[PDB]
């Protein structure tokens, strides 16, 4: 299995950017992508899950509405879209796989 | 009060 | 075409192909059947008599060497539909079924190829039944179970093997009631049996909890915000009694309805 | 029912001097050629016939064909004069395999038959004529259709509805009667108004849930209820200035003129 | 949301040293069906994070 | 709607040629057609993907009409229960949209592929029910890819518009739900010495709540959105359940007496001068 | 014999005084009872129109 | 309870010789064992009298 995670990307304040997670290896649609943001200093925060079987979604308090999830099903890939940018959100985001109360997270992308 | 239940009265009576 | 009724007459000639035996070689060797289940629709849960109701593909495969052919001598054809009533199948059924029934819903044909390899992936309409925990009704979390076994062959005639850890949602449908939270699949065996195989899918769901909160929980707690006002309602005004005999009524047709909705179970009390 | 069938098979003669003077004798259904009429406007899909039964053949090839049959028609339910209704519930046979071309449905009585029927307690019948009915614009239509003339019983829901509403009914004045010192008007109204309700609901669940016409004692009962809100309206008013005084309010002049004087005289009240 | 606190912030210890984090949470992290469902996390810098321990009890392979 | 289940009676017209049942008519006596059991030969495979409590496939299996070129008519009757998502955002003036996908389910696009017979569903033999009327019913032709197989698979879907009749639901619900609305102010207006207040709220809690109970028996028990009419409901019966706390503390004003009670110089003045005022009463 | 504690009920109306203020309470809540016991007799046992229940 | 009635879901299990389906296991490559379709072979009707 493996996660591929798109390419870095800058923009200016108060814009919108898009970051794409693409699984192969395994069932796409039956596991959780979980996205994790790292802001340089430290500190592993999650944004959020989709499930791309179904189009369930859930996201923490600090980044709701701030972050959108979608899921492409014909092509394995998993999009996190990012509101209004900031310099606080720079930072590198992660993607994983997860399916809740069994094996967990074994799986991450490289990080954008 | 009275002049509501002649109202009354003639309406259910003409209710056929 | 002419090339492919000979070949359909030739593999499924009774005199030469028995379906009810099965397709084992090397004497003692036993048939290994790959089984995953696809979810298509969750139909329904019904709560109070504790079946779920389901539409899946169960894919099957296995190995037929009996059902092998060269396809240079049959116009270089690769594989074919056979029916499935006709050829050797590993009875895999639901066990742990509610209404009685046990097979799939509709036997279409099987793809087979020259190398004896078949696939067989038919609709099924399954009712299981599965236990439902009401302590935290209506914002439950569920866990039902698929129990798949043969009804036929045991450990020493067939192996069933897992395609995939999880079910797939490739084709899925979303309730609108209930959300999907996983779908494991696990292979089990029984240490002092020796001849017990199945394949088991835990359906973890997680219900939507805003129709039953808008529709019972807010009247619940309209109805026992008014407990405590007869002890504001002066006695002149004659209407105590009233008040506080309307709301216990009021409240014990709710316990009631209530005690309509979830299963009757004794093993829990809905908070 | 009993769905009676014939017709003539010419290939199943036989000469009966050669067979022991035998005149008719029975053959399986299954086995021989049978014309396929069904019922066409069924509901839940349960067109052919129950048991497939023997066939009666005669030397000369006529064919006696007696079925039996369970059948679960659609009709329109017209709920205007429930319960004293009468309901006309159609019954439309064919044949699913063979058109007009290829034969012929012809009815052997102008009406069906009742020699074996046994009453049912709720509804009574009173015709069952039966009609061949031809497209004159497609010439490969044909079908049979009975009208099934029924017409209910009233008693069970007389003594179950209709004369519990006209008690209720009854009611529904007193309140303008009950003297406001009493303090109990609006626990008659209101308690009025909630069982027309209740049997206005009751009724709700017994009829069909169509939109084509309403029936006639639920326009009744919604009459009469909107005559009860308006009837509560007025209790409350007719409250309030019962409880009126010098300290809290003041009798405008037009209300004496009016109301003391006038109004009294010409409901005789003095 | 559930609040977990690491303690402590940073540990030095030699090589051979055995070493203790202890890990708190706001409430119980229980669940029904007899299980715990808490996790263990390594990140060496300049990479993802790695999956040590979940279900304490369990190890990952 | 409570299931989220149509049930339809439909007629499965199917028409494909078959290149073995062909035959010249001046050899047999000028016989053109025939019609023989659909059980002897090859038929497609067609079924029904969202079926909901009921049959996949074509069970009747009625005769297919054979013509001397080949071409197979075969038109069996069809019983079927489908899924599809219900909408009651507007109930009881509601329009459904009910879909069936027909595909055949082990052939791909490369052997068998369907046709529209005719875009529209035809109706020319319907049976009107009197509570829903249908908009539109219209099949689509699609395409796809299935993770199962590799090849592509067609399908034809049908939807189903159809709006509901509303006059029954609108007299048997909407109706009482308005007139008990009606009398929700009506406490308001009665006095405290008639003693009634309490009973009259009360009362009007309770019959809203069992309309709420009444509706809550016919709608889906579904999250994705609220009907408006239930909304209607709740927040009466919230508005009731305040005016009965409000009437509590009205009545409980109204009893007061020098011996139990001091009226502060703050509520005098404000509610014996202001409010009166602003509210167009005025003491004798 | 709830039927007929039911029924035992119906004159009390008339030896109750007007000053309690209770008399329609009584009266209604008799007739309502009455009317439940209808309906469900009914439904166990339903009158025909040659033999009602008596 | 109202119907006076007990639903159940069990297994039956029903186990006799037959002298008629017998074989050396030696002269079928040690073939002990086999499955045949219940309905090809005399059964014992066993029927629930209540
Ligand atoms: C949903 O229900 C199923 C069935 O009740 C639960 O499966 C059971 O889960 C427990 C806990 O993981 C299993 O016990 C454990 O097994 C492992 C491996 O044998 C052992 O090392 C542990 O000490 C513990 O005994 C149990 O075997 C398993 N039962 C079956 C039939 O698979 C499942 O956990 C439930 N899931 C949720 C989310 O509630
Ligand atoms: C009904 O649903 C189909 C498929 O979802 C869609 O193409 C069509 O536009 C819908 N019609 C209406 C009136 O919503
Ligand atoms: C080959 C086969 O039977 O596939 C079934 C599934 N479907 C209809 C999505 C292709």
């Amino acid at each position: 299995v493996q996660l591929q995670q798109s390419g870095a990307e800058v923009m200016k304040p108060g814009a919108s950017v898009k970051i794409s997670c693409k699984g192969t290896g395994y069932t796409f649609s039956s596991y959780w992508i979980e996205w994790v943001k790292q802001r340089p200093g430290h500190g592993l925060e999650r944004i959020g899950e989709i499930l791309p079987g179904s189009g369930s979604t859930n996201y923490n308090e600090k980044f709701r509405g701030k972050a959108t999830f979608t899921a492409d099903k014909s092509s394995k890939t998993a999009y996190m879209q990012l509101s209004s940018l900031t310099s606080e959100d720079s930072a590198v985001y992660y993607c994983a796989r997860y399916l809740p109360y069994y094996y967990a997270m074994d799986y991450w992308g490289q990080g954008t | 009060d009275r002049l509501f239940l002649w109202i009354f009265v003639f309406v259910c009576v003409f209710g056929t | 075409t002419d090339t492919e009724e000979r070949l359909v007459e030739h593999l499924l000639d009774p005199s030469r192909y028995n379906k009810l035996i099965r397709p084992a070689t090397n004497g003692s060797e036993l048939v290994t059947v790959q089984l995953m289940v696809s979810l298509a629709q969750l139909i329904s849960v019904h709560e109070r008599e504790q079946i779920m109701t389901t539409n899946v593909w169960l894919t099957q495969e296995w190995e037929d060497y009996r059902l092998t052919w060269k396809p240079e001598e049959f116009d270089n054809m690769k594989k074919v539909r056979l029916p499935s009533k006709h050829i050797w199948l590993p009875d895999v059924v639901l066990y742990n079924n509610a209404d009685g029934m046990y097979e799939v819903s509709f036997y279409s044909n099987a793809v087979v190829s020259y190398d004896g390899s078949i696939f067989w992936l038919p609709p099924a309409i399954y009712k299981s039944a599965c236990k439902i925990e009401v302590k935290h009704f209506p914002f439950d979390q569920q866990n039902c179970t698929m129990k798949f076994r043969s009804w036929t062959y045991d450990r020493t005639e067939i192996d069933l093997v897992l395609k995939s850890e999880v079910a797939s949602l490739d084709d899925f449908t979303p309730s609108g009631e209930w959300d999907i939270v996983a779908l494991p699949g696990r292979r089990n065996e029984n240490p002092d049996d020796s001849t017990y195989v199945d394949i088991t899918y835990d359906f973890i769901i997680r219900r939507k909890p805003l129709f039953y909160t808008i529709n019972l929980i807010i009247p619940c707690v309209l109805i026992t915000s008014l407990a405590i006002l007869v002890f504001y309602l002066p006695s002149d005004c004659g209407e105590k009694m009233t008040l506080c005999i309307s709301v216990l009524l009021a409240l014990t047709v709710f316990l009631l309805l209530i005690s309509k909705i979830v299963p009757p179970t004794s093993l829990d009390v809905p908070l | 029912v009993w769905l009676t069938q014939e017709w003539e098979d010419y290939r199943l003669t036989w000469k009966p001097e050669e067979f022991d003077n035998m005149k008719k004798v029975r053959l399986p259904s299954k086995h021989i050629w049978l014309p396929d009429v069904v019922l066409y406007n069924n509901a839940d899909g349960m067109y052919e016939v129950s048991f497939y039964s023997n066939a009666v053949v005669s030397y000369d090839g006529s064919i006696f064909w007696l079925p039996p049959a369970i059948y679960k028609s659609a009709c329109k339910i017209e709920v205007k004069h429930f319960p004293f209704d009468q309901q006309n519930c159609t019954m439309k046979f064919r044949s699913w395999t063979y058109d007009r071309t290829e034969i012929d449905l012809v009815l052997k009585s102008e009406v069906a038959s009742l020699d074996d029927f046994t009453p049912s307690g709720e509804w009574d019948i009173v015709a069952l004529p039966g009609r061949r009915n031809e497209n004159p614009d497609d010439s490969t239509y044909v079908d049979i259709t009975y009208d099934f003339i029924i017409r209910r019983k009233p008693l069970f829901y007389t003594i179950n509805l209709i004369i519990p509403c006209v008690l209720i009914t009854s009611l529904a004045i007193l309140v303008f009667y009950l003297p406001s010192d009493c303090g109990e008007k609006m626990t008659l109204c209101i308690s009025v108004l909630l069982a027309l309700t209740v049997f206005l609901l009751l009724i709700s669940k017994i009829v069909p849930p169509t939109s084509l016409d309403v029936p006639l004692v639920g326009k009744y009962l919604m009459f009469t209820m909107v005559l009860v809100t308006f009837s509560i309206v007025t209790s409350v008013c007719v409250l309030n200035v019962h409880h009126r005084s010098p300290t809290t309010h003041t009798m405008a002049p037009w209300v004496k003129v009016v109301f003391l004087e006038k109004l009294p005289a010409l409901l005789f009240m003095q | 949301d559930v609040l977990m606190t690491q303690t402590p912030l940073s540990l030095p210890v030699s090589l051979g040293d055995q070493a203790s984090i202890s890990c708190r949470s706001s409430q119980s992290i229980v669940h029904s069906n007899g299980n715990t469902y808490l996790e263990w996390y390594l990140q060496k810098p300049g990479q993802s994070p790695k999956l040590l321990i979940y279900k304490v009890s369990n190890r990952f392979s | 709607e409570k299931n989220q289940m149509m049930t339809t009676n439909v007629w499965v017209k199917q028409e494909w040629h078959d290149y073995k049942l062909r035959w010249d008519p001046a050899d047999y006596e000028n016989v053109t057609s025939i019609r023989i059991p659909s059980e002897l030969i090859w038929r497609p495979d067609i079924v029904l993907y969202n079926n909901a409590d009921g049959d996949f496939a074509v069970t009747h299996l009625t005769k297919a009409h054979l013509f001397h070129d080949g071409r197979v008519q075969w038109t069996p009757p069809a019983i079927y229960k489908s899924s599809c998502s219900i909408d009651v955002t507007f109930f009881p003036f509601d329009q459904q949209n009910c879909t069936m996908k027909f595909g055949s389910w082990t052939y791909d696009k490369a052997k068998i592929d369907l046709v529209n017979m005719h875009s529209r569903v035809d109706q020319l033999d319907f049976w009107e029910s009197g509570e829903w009327v249908i908009v539109d019913a219209v099949g689509t032709y699609n395409t796809r890819k299935y993770e199962c197989c590799a090849e592509i698979y067609p399908d034809i879907t049908y939807a189903f518009v159809i709006r509901r009749l509303p006059l029954f639901y609108t007299i048997n619900l909407i109706i009482p739900c308005l007139l008990i609305s009606c009398l929700t102010v009506l406490v308001f207006y009665l006095p405290s010495e008639c003693g009634e207040k309490i009973t009259l709220c009360i009362s009007v809690l309770l019959s809203l709540t069992v309309f709420l109970l009444l509706i809550t028996e016919i709608i889906p028990s579904t999250s994705l959105v609220i009907p408006l009419i239930g909304e209607y409901l709740l927040f009466t019966m919230i508005f009731v359940t305040l005016s009965i706390v409000i009437t509590v503390f009205v009545l409980n004003v109204h009893h007061r007496s020098p011996r139990t009670h001091t009226m502060p110089t703050w509520v005098r003045r404000v509610f014996l001068d202001i409010v009166p005022r602003l509210l167009l009463m005025k003491r004798p």
